[PDB]
């Protein structure tokens, strides 16, 4: 009972590189779809497959092709990636097509960024800042801040970890990153998050706090020729311990 | 205008003979085939020139994809039916959906299914329900009625979409569909009087025999309206002569708002 | 041409009601869908209308007028979890979906006991940044971006301390400049007169 | 399973006149299921060049078909339609009555 499962969640590509997105549905659906979603416009269909054994173009097929491999799987191929194919790609399925009320079921999305060169790909720098003592005495609460800065492209997942377990309560991470240089098309990004706890929780010296940022960057096959370290997919973290003082 | 209609049929066969398609779908405007699709060609194609000349290739490409899906759905549905009937061998499944725009501007709309050529499920777009003729159909009725939104969708399709497309096709084919070719009518003896009409379009025609100005409905033999092959139709009606009394016989023909009487001397 | 229009963004208050409009001009009509898409997530189906009228589904209702080519999605008793984009889509005569560009719905939390303050967070030994937190202000406050290109200010974010049934707004500002100070970090914003600035 | 036997009607396109070219029609209708074999006969011999409409569908779920061939009737030549269907134990022949 997985629903629609598409991979990869994130991918950086160089202009001219090939890429296959996978998609599978375990709902015994007959119809599958590939959409792209871009800012300021509605979903645009790339290719669809009304039934097993047939496919056809949608509204924006150029640059793409598909394979309805079987009833479950519908792959999307970018044979020669172009900067304009930077987008978020969604796979969907429906029981049938050519009926009225049947809804679409969507996969989680695949965010693709196509770049002329990988020279501007950077992992985030991650830093954690401990709560203000003034906040603690004024509110009986304590807000930690995590800053993930200088990363490019915007392919990150930030999470907080308290005593080795991910937490969500008391957390707020910016929904969109900040452009550190808003006037540049290739500007690197910044992202802030807060975790707020009771002063009592913060004041137990054995409580451990970690801000973790998963960055999706290059893989072994990607060519790297810059002097700095290859910006591979990696996890960058920073930590703090509760303070009894 | 006269009454006009748009209808699409589907035929599914569970164990077809070699070469025979497992699935066929044909559309009609009035008595004219407009489109065809089957599981051998896998292509939706025009069957009337006024259809081909008014619908671009991307139209035929789109509905080709949709019919490939409808074909698969029909196979799955027939497999379910024949399993629940516990039937071996080859059985048929059929669907008809369509609408009429009547002369007074009122409309009708209909959707029904058949198994082995007999009514199986019949849609009522006013009470939004399916009429089932047996317990196999009853099972399907319950599954389909549990999906209330799809019944609402079909009501809208029958009452709004179907009528909009019918009007579009009526204009496409107006030279054919809205024309009138009046019948040529004659009587001869064969003892029975045969009143015969031919060369007329549209095929709708009413022929009957009158004796002394009274219509003897039960004493008349009505022939079928038959295609002549050239786009026009022919038909006949016969009455038997009483050699024991004198009577005035007359053939009466009504076609496209014109009445004709042929008195037999 | 075929088109579908919905407002780009809407902002309403927690607990209140919002009506999201969608108008369409299409080649025929076989129904209108609403989907919900949380930021960075998949769209999920909310509703379908094809005849005229209103359908209710929990706190959400969807209305359709075919003759006006108009629908709205009505959200009652707004909660923070309703912050999301709402996508309107019409199935046309050829069973193709035309998608609206989406309405981003922003929900203002009801701040019970505002306590606006700008706090200086403690330095990290691994960073040259100084970090300031503007927090606990009421939802009518707007946080302006920075006018100094070497100061970074993020937009307000609502956190929910669920055990304490407590929500609060905050924005973060940071810089590595020597003249950066929390007392002036948010100078380009209109902040409450009683904002608390603890002494340095 | 109810199966319906084909009605078979043989007739000329126009009123026949010896020495005048015409079309001989065989209209097969009301049958179910759809598989069917139709031949036109001249003097008992199958005519080769014989055309037919595509399988057609009636509202009562039965099927119909028109078979035809161009011909010039004479006094001596006899014509017929020969139809086989699952409902027919042997082929049925319907002569053209003019
Ligand atoms: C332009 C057009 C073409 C269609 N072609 C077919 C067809 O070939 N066969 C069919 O069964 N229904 C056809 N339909 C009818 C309808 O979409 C279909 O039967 C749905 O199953 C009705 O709910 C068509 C509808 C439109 C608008
Ligand atoms: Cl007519
Ligand atoms: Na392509």
């Amino acid at each position: 009972n997985a629903g629609v499962t598409q991979t990869p969640k994130f991918q950086v590509l160089k202009t001219g590189q090939s890429m296959t997105l996978q998609c599978a549905q375990d709902m015994n659906h007959n119809s599958m779809y590939w959409y792209r979603q871009d800012p300021g416009m509605g979903l645009r269909l790339i290719y669809y497959s009304a039934s097993e054994g047939t496919t056809d173009k949608g509204e924006v097929p150029n640059g793409y092709n598909v394979s309805r491999l079987n009833k479950r799987e519908f792959s999307l191929r970018l044979e020669s990636a172009a900067p304009s194919q930077t987008s978020v790609y969604f796979c969907a399925s429906s029981v049938w097509t050519g009926e009225g009320s049947g809804e679409l079921f969507f996969g989680e999305g695949s965010r693709l960024t196509v770049l002329e060169d990988l020279k501007n790909v950077f992992p985030p720098e991650v830093a954690v800042f401990e709560p203000s003592e003034a906040e603690i005495s004024h509110t009986q609460k304590a807000t930690l801040v995590c800053l993930a800065t200088g990363f490019y492209p915007d392919h990150v997942e930030l999470s907080w970890w308290v005593n080795g377990k991910e937490v969500h309560s008391g957390v707020c991470t910016d929904p969109q990153p900040l452009k550190e240089q808003p006037a540049l098309n290739d500007s690197r990004y910044a992202l802030s998050s807060r975790l707020r706890v009771s002063a009592t929780f913060w004041q137990n010296p054995r409580n451990h706090f970690r801000c973790q940022v998963q960055f999706y960057g290059l893989s072994e096959n990607d060519e790297w020729t810059q002097d700095r370290a290859k910006p591979v997919t990696q996890i960058v973290s920073a930590e703090a311990w509760g303070r009894a003082d | 205008m006269r009454t006009h209609s748009l209808r699409y049929f589907r035929l599914g066969v569970s164990d077809p003979i070699h070469g025979v398609p497992e699935f066929i779908s044909v559309g009609y405007v009035d008595s004219h085939p407009i489109t065809t699709y089957d599981s051998v060609t896998r292509q939706k194609e025009p069957r009337a020139p006024w259809m081909a000349e008014n619908l671009a290739p991307d139209h035929w490409e789109r509905y080709t994809q949709l019919l490939r899906g409808w074909q698969q759905m029909f196979k799955v549905e027939l497999k379910r039916l024949q399993r629940h009937y516990n039937h071996s061998g080859s059985h048929t499944y059929q669907r008809m959906i369509g609408c009429e725009l009547l002369e007074d501007g009122s409309t009708t709309g209909f959707l029904q299914y058949a198994y082995d050529g007999q009514d199986f499920l019949i849609f009522n777009k006013d009470t939004l329900s399916w009429l089932a003729v047996d317990n196999v159909a009853h099972t399907i009725k319950q599954a389909w009625e549990a999906n209330q939104h799809e019944l609402l969708y079909q009501k809208n399709w029958l009452e709004e979409e179907c009528i909009a497309w019918l009007k579009r096709f009526l204009e496409y084919g107006k030279d054919t569909l809205q024309r009138t070719e009046p019948p040529l009518v004659r009587v001869n003896r064969k003892t029975a009087l045969f009143c015969k009409a031919h060369g007329f379009y549209p095929p709708e025609i009413y022929m009957t025999w009158m004796k002394n100005g009274e219509e003897i409905v039960q004493e008349i033999d009505y022939g079928d309206i038959l295609p002549s092959g050239d786009g026009t139709y022919q038909a006949w009606a016969s009455i038997e002569l009483d050699p024991q009394s004198s009577n005035l016989y007359s053939c009466h023909v009504e076609h496209s708002g014109v009445h004709m009487v042929l008195q037999v001397p | 041409g075929q088109n579908i229009d919905q407002p780009t963004e809407m902002t309403a208050t927690e607990g209140a009601i919002v009506q999201i409009n969608c108008t369409y001009q299409t080649s025929g009509f076989n129904g209108l869908f609403w989907y919900q898409q949380h930021a960075g997530e998949a769209p999920t189906f909310l509703s379908y209308n094809v005849l005229d009228g209103l359908e209710e589904k929990g706190r959400f209702s969807s209305f359709l007028s075919r003759s006006k080519g108009y629908s709205y999605l009505l959200l009652k008793e707004l909660q923070m979890k309703d912050s999301a984009s709402y996508l309107c889509a019409v199935k046309d005569s050829n069973y193709q979906l035309i998608w609206g560009a989406g309405t981003k719905l922003i929900i203002k939390p009801d701040i019970q006991n505002p306590d606006p303050a700008v706090y200086q967070l403690r330095d990290s030994k691994s960073s040259d940044k100084s970090v300031c937190l503007f927090t606990d202000f009421d939802s009518q406050t707007n946080v302006s971006q920075s006018k100094d290109s070497d100061v970074y200010i993020t937009d307000k974010c609502v956190l929910d301390m669920r055990s304490m049934d407590f929500k609060s707004n905050s924005a973060v500002a940071w810089s590595n400049k020597s003249d950066f100070a929390c007392a002036n970090a948010f100078n380009n914003s209109i902040i409450p007169e009683d904002t608390f600035f603890p002494s340095p | 399973m109810i199966q319906r036997t084909p009605k078979i009607q043989v007739y000329s396109r126009h009123p026949a006149e010896n020495g005048k070219s015409n079309f001989l029609n065989c209209y097969v209708s009301g049958f179910h299921p759809s598989d069917i074999e139709v031949d036109l006969l001249k003097n008992g011999e199958r005519i080769e060049k014989v055309e037919h409409s595509d399988l057609s569908f009636s509202k009562d779920w039965s099927f119909y078909l028109l078979y035809y061939t161009e011909f010039t009737p004479t006094e001596k030549d006899e014509y017929a339609c020969r139809v086989n269907h699952v409902t027919l134990s042997q082929p049925k022949i319907v002569k053209w009555d003019r």
